């Protein structure tokens, strides 16, 4: 029991890591990250979609 | 960690590479020289000229 209430309380933690972790108030993963571009060329059409699976 | 992270994208964002800037600042010291010295010479020799002409 005092082994499985640890274990709970680290699932906890995760859950609430998933739900904390944002870049300036961009959630990263808790899963609405999706994929995103970036535009990293001069011209139109240069692009790096980054994908944060929850 | 997360604060390491966002420190250093902030400064990234913010901070002055003092590389660059001093860079700058010495081009606009130049420029502000090349200027005071074109103007030196542009008040005064096209509008003596006349006086030469007379």
């Amino acid at each position: 029991q005092a082994l499985n209430e640890e274990s709970v309380a680290l699932q906890d933690e995760l859950n609430r890591i998933a739900e904390t972790t944002s870049f300036g108030g961009r959630k990263l993963l808790n899963g609405s990250f999706g994929e995103a571009s970036f535009q990293i060329g001069s011209s139109s059409g240069e692009a790096i979609i980054m994908g944060l699976t929850s | 960690n997360i604060q390491e992270n966002v420190e250093a994208s902030k400064s990234r964002i913010k901070d002055t590479d003092f590389a660059k800037e001093t860079t700058q600042l010495t081009k606009s010291q130049i420029l502000q020289q090349a200027g005071t010295s074109i103007l030196a010479q542009a008040k005064q020799l096209p509008n003596s000229a006349i006086s030469l002409l007379q």
